[PDB]
């Protein structure tokens, strides 16, 4: 029998990569790779937002004088967040800025530990010389899609949490060039992640998932 | 004839039909389905209300 | 924005007044998420008290089958605004275009039997990423009204209720606009005279978006 | 009792999936022209509205 | 006295699509020892539905 | 769980009657204190008898047989 | 955030010798498949195991000759060949004979008995000598493979089935656990040949796909 290693993760860009494994027996490619794939695009750590406090609005459906966007944009814009801590599960940011001018992710002041890998990332636009707008982050790790209404002040406002690095997962089984045992191929995985994961972590990790998994009937 | 250029125009297959692999088994569905956008809009009967 | 289209999308948009159009050519001057200002050009401009158009949009506001209205503007500081272009979509538009729902990824073919007769499958990204959540807007309403023996009162004294009930109400007695009450809850204090005080219906969730206070002539007003 | 099943404690599903067991229902359609209109049927609880 | 209970839609379709005959597709002329044999030529993909 | 009653419905062919005559069994087991004479497989009181009624066990004619017993017994402890 | 439940409550219930009803209740949502068919492709394709590839008669040739004697044709003794499951030693290949004659059904119990085939099941009736005169005899070409091997891929060609697999299904229900999203339920129907019980195959099918996820363990 002939045991996978990884061999090559290149990354083509900073979102999507390319993971091989070359030295996979016949049938054994596709097994993996169903399994794999869906082991990876459903269950994967990552690092969402759970809660924004502004300080001067009350709920979602209120407007703001300053802000070209309703709270509930903001909200939505604030979902999509990049962010990846190291340490600790609830980590809280703040935001401060004052002027005329879009607000990105590099606006939020970065810890020691949170480092937001998209800073071009819009949150809202402020559109006098004489707003401000402050907001308190809590940005916490999941597993999987935890909506707003399973999960007390007036202020707190609730944003659904969405923690999946992973967008788009597609692998392919080619004919591997093995010379000598003929048969062999390779399993070539293409995942679209968010730009908080690291290719070859959540390859493992999945793989992981896996064999915990298979302990059961063992 | 319009429809199918425009297709072309892309890179998407001119039939119109692709070949759609399946979530669970991951095997591949024989005889190419259908795929698109079609506008799909929700009615306000809703089953809170019912 | 419908993907395809037949090209009547921009007539009952602009013809219905669910969009707010520029009655006067210029350059946007202040544009906020409430309200929109437009100095006009001078052509347009009439020669004496004139210069600014203001635009007041309508936010979230209860409609006649409970649904929201909200205006979303969508120019920018800068852009010439023209006479006739709509500067500011309502409620279901897109860029001054009819847009009554969203555009997915449809694939026809039997799914295990769970799109039968008519029935439709859903992947969760629809779910997830919030294509289809509609915004619903009720109004309760209290009256309070001349009695036998002196009138009712809308005074946060009800008697035999929790601290907790009495929590959401305000020193004058009513709820909080902010708070996110369910159903049971306490949203007013009328007192009659000797408790009838309005309840969220079973059933009935949410947040309060804004609380009116309707007087009579000759009755002074409550602290809230 | 009344207030524990408002609560909606754990017990009480419990206690529910146990008064279901074999209780029939009769599922009932509104216009019930033929005798087949109003047929019985065994409760299996799911977690939708529908 | 005719049955109530019959397949309508899906089902139908199915049954029909499974129970055909193509003139040459894979695996034509093999001794299947069973339908056990059938069910596992099937899924594994050596023959044909 | 009883799925099919024809099996039930042997013993009753009227069906009508075969409802009247479990529902005694299904009463006498739940208000009145008297075990099941089928091994009780975590079934309601309903399907128990119904099950009784299946095996031969419980009929109009034995069900009767055992009242009058009991009115006999109650008969012997008035004296 | 990596305590996913494991399905700890087993039951198998052994409906016939060859044919048992396995299940897992807990599970995960979006793992009854992922499992299933995994276990399913692994033990129905990629399996060890023994069988029968090829069987000459004392004379006839093509696919189609007769012989006399047996009413059975010579395509039905390589159908009823195949189905008879031999375990063997180390050897990897062995070759058994038969040369009984006389009326009579010539089950497996006369084969020669040689060196080791351990005949799981002694009275399969392969042929059905109608004839006292007449003599049925051949050799048989035993070896050891993997999976499913046809004619077509590879004298009297027979197809050899070296899984030990006859038919395997799975089947995903709904579970709950206290209040709960629905938890996929698992249940494999296996139906073995007779070499290995279904519990050792499916014990062993887990083993080599544990195996096959071994460069990646965290």
């Amino acid at each position: 029998f002939l045991k996978p290693r990884l061999v090559d993760i290149e990354q083509v860009s900073s979102t999507h990569a390319k993971v091989t494994l070359e030295p996979l027996e016949r049938g054994f490619g596709h097994t993996l790779g169903n399994a794999l794939r869906r082991i990876l695009l459903s269950s994967m750590p990552g690092c969402a937002v759970t809660e924004v406090e502004i300080d001067g609005v009350l709920h979602e459906y209120s407007t703001k004088e300053g802000v070209q966007e309703d709270i509930l944009e903001i909200l939505l814009n604030l979902k999509g967040l990049a962010v990846r801590v190291q340490g600790k599960d609830e980590v809280i940011l703040t935001l401060n800025k004052s002027g005329i001018g879009p607000v990105t992710a590099a606006d939020i002041t970065h810890d020691g530990d949170v480092e937001i890998v998209k800073p071009q990332h819009v949150i809202c636009h402020l559109t006098d010389e004489n707003a401000s707008i402050s907001m308190r982050i809590k940005v916490q790790r999941g597993r999987g899609y935890v909506p707003a209404s399973t999960r007390r002040p007036i202020g707190r406002l609730l944003v659904d949490a969405c923690y999946s690095p992973v967008e788009r997962i597609a692998y392919n089984v080619e004919a591997a060039r093995v010379e000598q045992r003929t048969d062999l191929d390779k399993l070539v995985i293409e995942m679209e992640t968010n730009g908080t994961i690291d290719p070859e972590e959540a390859i493992r990790r999945a793989a992981t998932i896996l064999a915990e998994q298979l302990e059961a009937f063992v | 004839a319009e429809i199918k250029e425009l297709l072309k125009l892309g890179d998407l297959p001119t039939s119109g039909q692709i070949r759609l692999y399946d979530g669970r088994t991951g095997e591949q569905f024989e005889r190419p389905v259908t795929v698109g956008y079609m506008y799909m809009l929700k009615l306000n009967h809703l089953v809170d209300d019912k | 924005k419908p993907l395809v289209g037949t090209g009547m999308e921009r007539a009952v948009a602009v013809d219905s007044g669910v969009t707010a159009v520029a009655k006067r050519g210029g350059v946007v001057q202040y544009v906020d998420a409430s309200r929109i200002v437009i100095k006009v050009n001078e052509d347009e401009m009439y020669p004496g008290e004139a210069g600014i158009d203001i635009y007041n949009l309508t936010k979230y506001t209860r409609s006649n089958q409970n649904t929201c209205i909200n205006q979303m503007p969508c120019v920018s500081l800068g852009e010439p605004v023209e006479r006739g272009d709509v500067l500011a979509d309502g409620p279901s538009t897109d860029l001054g275009e009819l847009a009554l729902g969203q555009n997915m990824r449809v694939a026809f073919m039997p799914w295990n039997g769970y799109n039968f007769e008519d029935s439709i499958l859903v992947s969760e990204r629809v779910v997830q990423e919030d294509r289809f959540t509609t915004i619903h807007i009720q109004e309760l309403a209290c009256v309070s009204r001349d009695t036998k023996l002196g009138p009712e009162e809308i005074t946060a004294d009800i008697p035999n209720v929790g601290e907790a009930a009495l929590s959401k109400l305000d020193e004058s007695g009513i709820v909080y606009i902010g708070a996110e009450v369910t159903g049971g809850d306490i949203l007013v204090g009328k007192v009659t005279p000797k408790d009838s005080s309005l309840r969220v219906p079973n059933g009935v969730s949410g947040t309060v978006i804004d609380v009116q206070v309707f007087t009579r002539d000759g009755v002074e007003k409550d602290k809230r | 009792a009344k207030k524990m099943v408002e609560r909606e404690e754990a017990v009480v599903w419990d206690i529910l999936d146990e008064v279901i067991r074999e209780h029939p229902v009769l599922l009932n359609r509104a216009p019930t022209l033929h005798r087949l209109g109003i047929q019985a049927f065994e409760p299996v609880l799911i977690e939708g509205k529908a | 006295g005719e049955p109530i209970i019959v397949p309508s839609q899906d089902v139908v379709l199915g049954l029909y699509y499974m129970t055909r005959d193509c003139v040459n597709a894979k695996g034509e002329g093999m001794v299947l020892t069973g339908p056990k044999e059938a069910e596992r030529l099937y899924r594994s993909g050596l023959a044909s539905l | 769980a009883r799925v099919t009653v024809q099996d039930a419905v042997e013993k009753i062919g009227n069906r009508f009657d075969l409802v009247l005559v479990a529902a005694r069994r299904a009463r006498q087991m739940q208000v009145g204190g008297k075990d099941p004479l089928v091994p009780e497989e975590n079934d309601k009181t309903t399907v128990i008898a119904l099950r009784e009624i299946e095996e031969g066990l419980i009929n109009n004619q034995i069900l009767d047989v055992r009242e009058r017993q009991e009115q006999q017994e109650q008969e012997a402890a008035e004296l």
